[PDB]
């Protein structure tokens, strides 16, 4: 079997998180949370 | 005239013969000691003292080999908590490890090799010396406290999962340094809306959760075998250096 | 979103523990082949 | 057979292949780590606390940051005489300021490279961590007493300039030593009708005369934000050298 | 995986040996040539 | 064009070679530096305290330069013995001997130079710096305790035969440890029907018996010239250290 | 003054820059011609004459590229040879020659022209490639030495000839530079090394001992090896300028 | 026993040194012989026969050190030229091999003659610049082969002839070796590379395209040049014998 989701980003080390689906050469989808501006 | 340059140059050529001779010896001589020490040195590591008592926070752990069989501790709070392993438990100290698989090595670099073969230049001997001293100091490194264990490290590592079972305010961490079992206790706090200085008021994430470290707490305990594999160590990286520097005063000598 | 941060991303591979299991995939694939060279080597002195 | 050689050759392409890139991640990853601590580092030497108390001679010193802002001193005298500063000036410790500067190149060497680039031999990777280990190790070093300084270049300092204004049968210096800030006076005597000592009954010439310590008084204060940081080069030194060292590893199996 | 690279790195080596056998026998033919060609040249020197 | 080259060209050679003089004072200065502390060091090793007293086991001891000239020694036993050299005789601390010899090189290396010629690239500083380092590190390394020391070569040492005449159930050793005469006393005893850990519980042969140490006392006094001898190597190595870096710096400067 | 010194590395780096502009072209410039006069000399040995004649021997050989293709040999000792079929003895000294040139043109003409130009020793490796290619088509034209009369009888010539021909005669055909050569070995074995091929020369053959009698040698000049061979000395010297431009300018410089 | 060793040691040394003086002088007084043999190899080049004599075409040429001062030529195509004014056309050959020869002049008496012997490896060196400078001005006493019709016709030699010439003729003068040499292309143009100059060779010239129909040519040995290359031998030899003996002698004590 082929990976098709990947996980972008922690959620302490960073302020921004993903979720991308990566289907051969197409970004079919793309969950992002975003800790911004302040950090709560 | 041509007969006393011969006869000559077969006397200076005898001599350095004779020293290559005595130098031969005396790296063997070196070698076998090397062999003996650093056997006993093995001998230290595999089985002498099992139990160890270890300030305001106390232990007693029993430690067989590189297994730290089980580790029971007092801690004396504002308030005192008691702790054990699983009863079932053994939490293994890479340290001791590591240290023994570098003595393995040089012990196999020695005995690996022909004791019978005739003398050369001695770069070959060098390079033998080199191998097994960077095994000794590197098992003497390794014996030493690790200062890149960073805190969420600690908190990942089986240790804390081996204890009644306890809480997310307390992080226990056993090591060596050198000749002592050192055990340490981290006091920690969670902060209102790196992780390397393990000193009070460091901070780090852990699990999903910000946590710092409000206090520390440390004691350790002199391991009798520990510090004789250290003495035997010591000596055998310096009978090294020695044959070392006599191969190389002959080798400039005669040049 | 929920999803998104519940997500664990897979931890980086140790380098000490990849050398280690590939060096004791060599160690018994070069004593089996050892083996076979051998024994043919051995095969190669009969009738 | 050729078929099985060369499906053979890329089968061992491939793994070798797939081994750099792990040590490619290694390499990054260990990379930014250093660039965490050593900005933590950095970031420890500009602004915590600035007044230190420091035997049988006292001082209060406010010092922020590399400036010694403010130095008062009592010392005990067989008979107490005290002093202070200008008000107005600073006197200003070359050990922090160079340390800083080592701290400063560190960085630089490990933010002006394209952390994007595919992985090769190493050697660049070696000496990159030469370099900055090189820089880490002298920050260090600078911290650590300097043992080459005279009593005439201490005379000559401004410091002596700096108090009210004294005599000249005392000496004041004030330096760094690891992770403790250090006052030492020195009590001298003009004699009857080298320099290097610093201990009681050395000689030297100051001026145009020739004076001999008669004794020397030393009280020394922890600085917490120069361990932190003595801690952090400690910590890099010792990431340096195991990505060093897997390095070799790597390198050597793979040959 | 570990066993083809194993038996892989096991014909590679069996081909390059053979080879050197090869050069082997070529390099000592061209030396017992060379011996005859210069013994006769030398014998035209001598009477 | 090739005038502006030129000139041009005849600015930046006059500027090197300016930088090259300054280099050249410099590497005279820190030379002629380093013999005045490596005599005032060697002066240190020749004639200041001869008389000093050595915990539960106590010792006055005479020494002279490199010659224990008298050792006189009381043990407090079970029970008191009280012991002393032939009167006439003298045992030489071999240590001192040693250090004093790589002094002695040391100084000549840098006495046996023409201090008058014109300055070069640096890498014969570099070699002379190298050369006089190793002389001190060598001088430093021998002063330290040497841990090669075995059991079996105490005994055969002549130190044991200079003492009223004394039992083979106790072994007395003295040796230097940097900056500190140390007196040790081995109780020893036969064992019923190696040798490096000079610990309690080591066992090696002698004569033709096997022994093994049931006690060790150690104890020990600072030594004022060694000290100062030792101060004095530390200084000189980081003088020499310093002209190293600052020569590496000019020449890859101008490179 | 800094200024002025500044002023000073910048007019010197701008020379040298020029300066290895101008190496660039030239470079390149020269490569070029390689390529033109060495694909000249390729189209030589692929497709001009056919038809060769070669004072005690007389031979019309017709040679095609690198194949013998007929060979009509007259000898007093009057007895007369010819190829059997329409079949072809290929002369190998060719056909090496031939590939050492495809090998030169490959080095010309795989290589980026788009160089910005750097340092030289590229290019110098370039050119001792090229010239050892060369220097090889060359020595092959060239009559091979060590080759033994064992080795012309075991040669699938001897076994070409129609009539089906004699054992007291051996027939070698061979390129020397830049003529066809013909040999015809004049043996008889004696009663109860080989490398000379003069006439009182010995050797073995099959089971018996032969020695070689008298030998008539007839040669022709091939006009298109001769060019080949023209092209090859001019290439060479080309190469050679090259090399020690780039050398003079490299010492200039350093 | 160590005193016999220091004798020894003191012996070896000795003999050692004895001959290091040979050597010493060996390489001096083949150095000054070196000097002796250029400077008149130097002397045949600056100013002895002056007028030369050059079987379908004949030439008479006054050449002056490296001046072709005058060209006088008959064609049977007969047909007759000279040169303009009292013009001289430069033979650069000639000019290259003396500048060689000056260079190596200049290496030989530029150097300490009170040496003390060394080592060697700085003789050698010195011994390979000199020999590079004799080998390098032979080499160009030879004939180039790069030379294309192109430029033969883009040379002052085409323009410098009375009466003014036409255009299916081209005129070459140039020197191989030793003699020289006087060479007439004949051309003419086609109807609707350039490097073999031999007949049926083709190149462009202006905007016209040209093919050599037939080539013409003559040669006079000079002398002088001979005598030069001479010594360029003899010099080369004597440089080889000393290589040799120096690299016996390093070989020998080592």
């Amino acid at each position: 079997a082929k990976q098709e989701n990947f996980i972008l980003g922690s959620c302490g080390t960073d302020q921004v998180k993903g979720v991308l689906t990566l289907q051969g050469d197409a970004l079919s989808q793309a969950d992002v949370n975003l800790k911004m501006p302040r950090n709560n | 005239m041509a007969t006393v340059m011969a006869a000559t140059a077969a006397e200076r050529a005898v001599l350095e013969e004779e020293f290559r001779w005595l130098l031969h010896d005396e790296v063997h001589a070196v070698l076998k000691q090397l062999q003996d020490i650093l056997k006993e040195a093995s001998l230290r590591f595999t089985l002498k003292q099992e139990n160890f008592i270890l300030d305001q926070v106390k232990g007693v752990l029993t430690l067989q080999g590189d297994a730290l069989s089980q580790a029971d501790v007092n801690l004396k709070m504002p308030r005192l908590l008691h702790f054990a392993f699983r009863e079932d438990k053994q939490w293994k100290l890479q340290q001791i490890q590591d240290a023994r698989n570098h003595v393995s090595q040089a012990i196999y670099l020695l005995t690996s090799r022909d004791q019978s073969y005739q003398f050369k230049t001695g770069a070959e001997v060098l390079k033998l010396m080199d191998a097994v001293m960077l095994q000794l100091t590197r098992a003497r490194n390794r014996l030493t406290t690790p200062a890149t264990l960073t805190l969420p490290e600690i908190a990942a590592s089986g240790l804390t999962r081996m204890f009644p079972a306890l809480p997310s305010d307390l992080l226990v961490n056993v090591y060596i340094n050198l000749n002592k079992l050192c055990l340490t206790v981290y006091q920690l706090h969670a902060l209102q809306p790196g992780a390397v200085l393990h000193s009070p008021g460091a901070m780090f994430e852990w699990g999903s959760q910000r946590l710092e470290v409000s206090h520390v707490h440390k004691v350790e305990c002199v391991i009798p075998w520990l510090n004789d594999a250290l003495v035997y160590f010591t000596v055998s990286l310096q009978l090294c250096q020695q044959l070392k520097d006599k191969i190389s005063v002959f080798s400039s000598y005669w040049s």
